[PDB]
């Protein structure tokens, strides 16, 4: 048998699924068919409305204490819950019922994380990271703005090859994928270090991949595989395509200041 | 019960809920009422989440803002950062350079396709095709019926279709169905012969398995998929032809023939698997009569329109845009996003507050204040809906109208354009005129000669406003957008090697240099219709940011004289086989490709 996962969805914009799917090494297909038993995922699947709901009560009853539970999004504190509606009650109930019988709970990217966008200030709905209201249950953060494709797939693989959590850092992350900043192994590094710097877009500087510290890049701080590893089957990183690394796997990043202004000291 | 636009709504019937619909982006419930025959007589599109955008981004740095705006949406990505930054250009007079105008737009339609296929079979499919009917299907009939349907495709033996089946069948048999899981296979609302249901499901694999590799494109312009970065000026994306090791830019040659392979596979997919798929899915279900779902597309359709082949030079889309209004297809108003008296968002049945609730705001005077309120008849408490009160407030979505009427959007409003423009001898809307009138062959003649079924005399008029007409619509627009970034990638690296190589305007950077107020809107023809931006900067920072989405125009709930939107108006008069399953209303919803997070922002 396959590991069930329930997949739910708070308030997000739908790009941790997105990135998922965009796995090379696994397949997604291979995850889905192959690896896990995908039974609940809004994205995805078949069912509908009473049809849908109905699948929670099942796998949670069948497989108590041996589903993983991941979540996408993040529950709203603000409007009574109701700025997320399931099923007519607000998210953070369908979330609390669903995380009650779940051997682990995976925080699928900076939403799930930290807040990310909707907990920028001022936070209209409250929106609420899952560790804040989930306190009871082992909760491995993946964070990012999405997390790359392969960081997702990778905790899955290890998850279910060994059923247990990966090594976590003080902050939830997997120290497989989240040990080392942008900024150590930035192939710009060299530039970095000889004092050579972007300092307007499209300059003979930026023609020639100098580094982007002066233009805002939070490399330095930002805690990431994307140096590395890179996006889309390692095509590009932020960086490498001409743009600074915004900080998009770190707490709190929206309200870090400018993405353009560089950090201090 | 009271009449609007045509329709005769009435509640009188048996109430039907769906929340979660699912097989969307975000979050959304719907609730109908059904007649003595199943025939749904009323319906209710209720967006179920909020976030804020509008609300977080006031103080903050107009430069900043499209990375914020991208992350309305992880589906559509990018195309608010998109349309930002042409909101900010616009507000402080800044004109991109080619290069940079080049590279967003083949990002546009890197992004129309990815969204468009992966819509289809990921989302959509599930409607049309019985996944445990391809398990009866013989797979030698599945190659044949392959080879009429698409002859070009190369995967199309036998052996191929056996194996696909044979996975499938282990899947099922294991008992953990996942995605299949509780579904509505079975139902007489399915018309699909097995070796049809066979050939897509094998379709949608090999989709899910491609999808990944058109994004690379994003990947190369912009560092990452989803969420690739932008810029106000033009693309971080610098050119050096010469640049290696420690010289190296982000784009070189070996990165522009990188991007045309990807194109190229494109191409190949749109013309082989999905457009074919559409036609064939298409042609069987017109061939049950199944001509519903055609709601406002009937009468009143809207896009921006979009794809200058001059920059600049509206007047050169390639997917011209405008308004239609009463199903009258030889007159196309033109919009005008900057018309305080043309594009107004009301929220009379919305969960936000306005002083004067009888008016709709243009969105440079736009208001989101939240008011999460439910109406007197509401069944059920504020945190435990049974039926919601469509009577009052019943959505976190605002009523976009254009001129007070209520408008479709999408790619059948810009196909349904195209071929009036192109009616009225626009030359520009050639190509879209050209797939519509092959589909109709193929679909009315061609396909049911193959298949040995009757040949059919519908016209453009009828086929096109209908749920089959939305989704065929989409299919072709993927293809028209695969086509125009091939000729994109020309102009570029032409452009490129006659020694242009700027990729950002910085004059007008530094916030210094600005006005001291400024006003500004950026539109896009996203994927699933007219997106715009509305902006007012004062002394550097954003005072006022308005989003609305294309989503927002067709999920939209009533407005102040109870006009429907285009969800609700789709709905409207299709017959149910089982009132407690969902078949037809996820049909023909999914047609529409609802984003709900891009709806209410
Ligand atoms: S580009 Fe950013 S991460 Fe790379 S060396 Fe410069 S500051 Fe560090
Ligand atoms: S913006 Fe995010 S994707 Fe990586 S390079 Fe920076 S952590
Ligand atoms: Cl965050
Ligand atoms: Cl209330
Ligand atoms: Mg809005």
């Amino acid at each position: 048998p396959r590991t069930p996962v329930l997949w739910l969805h708070g308030l997000e914009c739908t790009c941790c699924s997105e990135s998922f799917i965009r796995s090379a090494h696994p397949l997604a297909k291979d995850v889905v068919l192959s690896m896990i038993s995908l039974d609940y995922d809004d994205t995805l699947m078949a069912a509908a409305g009473h049809q849908a709901e109905a699948i929670l009560e099942e796998i949670m009853t069948k497989y108590k204490g041996n589903y993983i539970l991941a979540v996408e999004g993040n529950p709203p504190l603000n409007q009574d819950g109701m700025s997320c509606i399931i099923g007519g009650r607000p998210f953070i109930e369908q979330l609390k019922y669903v995380a009650k019988d779940a051997k682990a709970i995976i925080s699928w990217g900076s939403c799930a994380s930290w807040g990310c966008v909707q907990a920028a200030k001022p936070n209209p709905t409250q929106a609420t990271p899952v560790h804040k209201v989930i306190t009871d249950k082992p909760i491995i953060k993946v964070p990012g703005c999405p997390p790359i494709a392969e960081v997702m797939t990778g905790v899955i693989t290890y998850m279910l090859t060994f059923d247990r959590i990966p090594e976590l850092d003080r902050q939830g992350r997997p120290k497989m994928f989240y040990s080392q900043r942008i900024h150590d192994k930035c192939y710009r590094r060299p530039h970095f270090d000889a004092g050579q710097f972007v300092e307007e877009w499209d300059d003979e500087s930026a023609r020639k991949g100098f580094c982007l510290y002066k233009m805002g890049c939070k490399g330095p701080t930002t805690y990431n595989a994307c140096s590395t590893t890179r996006w889309n089957e390692g095509t590009s990183f932020p960086i490498q395509s001409g743009h600074g690394c915004i900080g998009c796997s770190e707490d709190g990043f929206w309200d870090k200041g400018s993405f353009y202004d560089r950090l201090t000291g | 019960a009271y009449a609007t636009q045509g329709f005769n709504l009435d509640d009188r019937g048996r109430r039907i809920v769906v929340d979660p619909v699912t097989r969307i982006e975000g979050h959304m419930r719907c609730e109908v009422n059904v007649d003595a025959n199943n025939v749904i007589r009323n319906a209710v599109s209720t967006g179920t989440m909020w976030r804020g955008l509008e609300v977080i981004l006031k103080g903050r740095d107009p430069r900043d803002a499209w990375a914020f705006v991208e992350r309305i949406c992880g589906v559509c990505t990018g195309c608010h950062a998109l349309a930002s930054v042409r909101a900010v250009e616009n507000a402080l007079d800044i004109r991109i350079p080619k290069n940079a105008h080049l590279i967003r737009e083949i990002m546009a339609k890197t992004l129309q396709v990815h969204d468009h296929a992966v819509h289809f079979y990921h989302l959509h499919a599930l409607d049309w095709v019985d996944v445990m009917s391809a398990l009866k299907a013989d797979p030698k009939r599945t190659s044949e019926l392959q080879q009429l349907v698409s002859p070009a495709h190369p995967l199309s033996s036998a052996g191929y279709f056996r194996d696909i089946q044979n996975r499938l069948k282990r899947f099922v048999e294991s008992g953990q169905l996942g995605p299949f899981m509780n579904g509505y296979w079975g139902s007489k609302a399915y018309v699909l012969p097995p070796e049809a249901n066979l050939m897509a499901v094998t379709h949608y694999l090999e989709a899910l398995d491609l999808q990944k590799e058109w994004v690379k494109i994003h990947t190369i312009f912009g560092g990452k998929n989803p969420h690739p970065n932008y810029l106000v000026g033009g693309v971080p994306c610098a050119i050096n032809l010469d640049g290696i090791g420690a010289a190296s830019a982000p784009v070189n040659m070996e990165r522009l023939s990188f991007v045309k392979a990807r194109i190229d596979e494109i191409i190949e997919f749109n013309k082989n698997v999905y457009v074919p798929d559409v036609l064939a899915i298409g042609t069987l279900y017109k061939q049950a009569g199944w001509l519903y779902g055609g709601g406002l597309a009937a009468t009143n359709v809207l896009d921006y329109g979009e794809y200058p082949n001059v920059a600049y030079n509206k007047s050169t889309d390639q997917l011209p845009g405008g308004a239609i209004l009463n199903g009258n297809w030889d007159e196309v108003f033109p919009v005008d996003p900057r018309d305080s008296q043309q594009v107004q968002e009301f929220v009379s049945h919305s969960w936000y507050k306005y002083a004067d609730e009888s008016v709709g705001l243009h969105p440079w005077d736009g208001v989101t204040e939240p008011n999460y309120v439910l109406g007197a008849n509401t069944k059920g408490t504020r945190t435990r809906i049974e039926q919601i009160d469509e009577s009052a407030k019943y959505s976190w979505i605002k009523s976009p109208r254009w001129r007070g009427h209520a408008m479709e959007v999408g790619p059948l409003s810009r196909y349904i354009l195209a071929y009036a423009h192109a009616r009225s001898g626009n030359k520009y809307a050639e190509r879209p005129k050209e797939q519509l009138e092959y589909s109709a062959q193929m679909i009315n003649s061609a396909i049911p000669k193959a298949l040995g079924l009757p040949e059919t005399q519908y016209t453009l008029k009828q086929l096109l406003p209908s749920t089959i007409g939305r989704t065929l619509a989409r299919a072709l627009e993927s293809q028209y957008c695969g086509e125009m970034m091939h000729s994109d990638w020309h102009d570029l690296v032409a452009n490129i090697r006659a020694g242009d190589t700027a990729t950002a305007n910085v004059d007008k950077w530094d916030p210094a240099t600005w006005p001291l107020q400024a006003k500004g809107v950026g539109t896009v023809a996203a994927p699933r219709g007219a997106l715009g931006h509305w902006i007012r900067i004062k002394d550097g920072r954003i005072e006022n940011y308005q989003c609305v989405v294309p989503t927002t125009w067709n999920g939209s709930p009533r407005d102040y004289k109870g006009q429907i939107g285009a969800f609700e108006a789709s709905l409207m008069n299709t017959p149910m086989v089982n009132p407690e399953q969902p078949v037809e209303i996820l049909r023909t919803l999914h047609s529409f490709d609802p984003c709900l997070a891009c709806s209410t922002h």
